């Protein structure tokens, strides 16, 4: 059995060096520590990885192998794993009517139609993003939805539908990172910006998608909205798995 | 700006490192024994009147990473059980280790004999410690136990005390 040891690193700078075998889930490493760091167990502690070199990171899902993530770590990586707490990691599920778009009565029911049907509902998410363009300091605003399956748009000259909108990236295929500097790095407009990029990339690479937003609302939008997209049922379970040790 | 000072605990497996630490850091005593590779831990507390940042590595009870903390390290708790005479024979050798790799003798080090709230269990008498102690030019030496809080800041704030000096 692959076993790894992780150091994990709280805000204040300390430190906690984990034993991780090859069968833990983020949920497993949260668990511990919970149990050694002696923390509230809220629902917005979690696992966040840094990546240094290429200034990205996001919250780890809570039913991720944690050695297969750190897996595609390099050799000599800079990357981190922290333990934090990230109040946007669950948004929806505390306040559902933000993102589709109220009581707790009104909330469960929005929840129960949107998560707890034969399929899930994505929320309705539509709007103009800034799009990078490949290794240039150029962005170009375009309009882009949010579907199950991915992040669509219209092809120039036609409109909406139906089967003609065309994908420009599917889920499965990326993870998704909050961008940092990339208004100093790469002249964005703003320093709203995710960025969409496959688990394996590592370092500077045409395939890594980056996209800014005008604001900070639209970013916490699209970054909900793509989890719920890419997750699905999944995320809801590891709410309530969550909330159960709460 | 106030000065840091990077305390290392040492000693062998289950003597009380970690559950000395957490008393220290954080007030809460760990019952359950879970192996140690490598922790870590930021205190800001005051010693003589003054604001200081401790840095403190809790480390493995049981190579080249040895030798970095020792490098690194400015003050050395060396922590026995009172209950295992084993693990008081231990020290020794780590005493050793670390006045190598300081190249030097004068250290800042003090000997800490945990678990003295097990007066019941006691197989090392205070007098080996302070023999001990004796043997080593006067070292710093307290008995503690993270139960019971007995002695346990004291442990961090000599050390400070000695680097100070
Ligand atoms: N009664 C009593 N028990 C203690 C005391 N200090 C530690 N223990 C217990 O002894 C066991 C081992 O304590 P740890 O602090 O985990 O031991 P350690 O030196 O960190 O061990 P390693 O990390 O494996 O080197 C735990 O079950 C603690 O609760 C003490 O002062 N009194
Ligand atoms: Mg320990």
């Amino acid at each position: 059995m692959k076993k790894l040891v992780v150091k994990v690193h709280m805000d204040d700078s300390s430190t906690k060096s984990l034993m991780v075998d090859e069968r833990q889930l983020a949920r497993d490493v949260l668990d511990n520590l919970f149990e050694k760091t002696h923390c509230d167990c809220n629902v917005d502690w979690c696992l966040y990885e840094i990546y240094p070199e290429l200034q990205i990171e996001r919250v780890f899902e809570d039913h991720e192998n944690v050695v297969e993530v750190l897996s595609d770590w390099t050799r000599d990586t800079e990357n981190k794993v922290l333990f934090l707490e990230k109040e946007e990691r669950y948004a929806v599920f505390k306040n559902p009517q933000n993102f589709y778009l109220m009581n707790a009565k009104n909330k469960e029911y929005l929840l129960e139609e949107s998560f707890c049907g034969t399929s899930i509902i994505v929320p309705e998410l539509e709007g103009a993003l800034y799009l990078k363009e490949d290794g240039k300091k150029s962005w170009k605003r375009r309009y882009f939805l949010l579907r199950a399956s991915g992040i669509y748009y219209v092809p120039k000259g036609k409109t909406k539908t139906s089967r003609d909108l065309a994908c420009f990236i599917q889920f499965e295929n990326v993870n998704i990172y909050y961008g940092i500097q990339c208004k100093m790095k790469y002249k964005a407009p703003t320093d709203h910006c995710f960025v969409l990029k496959h688990p394996q990339i590592q370092k500077e690479s045409q395939y890594i998608k980056y996209l800014c937003c005008d604001d900070a609302r639209t970013l916490s939008q699209w970054v909900m909205g793509i989890r719920i997209a890419k997750y699905g049922k999944t995320l809801y379970d590891n709410y309530q798995r969550a909330v159960a040790r709460a | 700006h106030m000065r840091e000072y990077k305390l290392v605990v040492l000693g062998s497996v289950g003597v009380g490192k970690s559950a000395l630490t957490v008393q220290f850091v954080q007030g809460i005593f760990v019952e359950k024994y879970d192996p140690t590779i490598e922790d870590s831990y930021r205190k800001q507390v005051e010693v003589d009147c003054q604001q200081c940042m401790l840095e403190i590595l809790d480390t493995a009870g049981t190579t080249a990473m040895r030798d970095l903390y020792m490098k690194n390290g400015q003050g050395f708790a060396l922590v026995y059980s009172i209950t295992a005479q084993s693990t008081f024979n231990d020290l020794q050798d780590l005493r050793e280790q670390i006045l190598r790799v300081k190249d030097t003798e004068d250290v800042p080090m003090i000997l800490v004999g945990n678990k003295c709230d097990l007066e019941d269990e006691r197989v090392v008498g205070k007098e080996q410690g302070q023999n001990l102690a004796r043997q080593w030019c006067n070292c710093a030496f307290l008995e503690s136990s993270a139960k019971s809080k007995i002695n346990v800041n004291e442990i961090f704030y000599d050390l400070v005390r000695q680097i100070n000096r």
